[PDB]
């Protein structure tokens, strides 16, 4: 019985404005850090991972269906469900330098 | 932007 912090959409949604910002934020936190942001798109997200300790910008979804983290599948209208999947997948499936997944909450709140 | 699975 543990309540994780992720059930929260606010403990990672940083919401938009927040490229080198967000991306100055996981600049410290340990790999496996992740971040959803917003940005000039139609619409879509941007969630920054950092992997092996260099944090990088990635996309959530690409045409409107849903929130998936690269290819669009099910539907939901949240992004708290593909935060969630991946949060326990690896993200190399893609990329062999990759290895990452949404473990850690960048804004987390473990506190109060 | 990097490509996920």
């Amino acid at each position: 019985g543990s309540p994780i912090p992720h059930h929260d959409e606010k403990t990672w949604n940083v919401g938009s404005s927040n490229r080198n910002k967000a991306e100055n934020l996981l600049r410290g936190k340990r790999d496996g850090t992740f971040l959803v942001r917003e940005s000039s798109k139609q619409g879509c997200y941007a969630c920054s991972v950092v992997v092996d300790g260099e944090v990088k910008h990635c996309v959530i979804n690409k045409t409107a269906t849903g929130y998936g983290f690269a290819e669009p599948y099910n539907l939901y209208s949240s992004l708290k469900e593909l935060v969630l999947h991946y949060q326990h997948t690896s993200l190399v499936q893609h990329n062999d330098s990759l290895n990452v997944t949404l473990a850690y909450p960048v804004y987390a709140q473990q506190r109060r | 932007y990097v490509p996920m699975l």
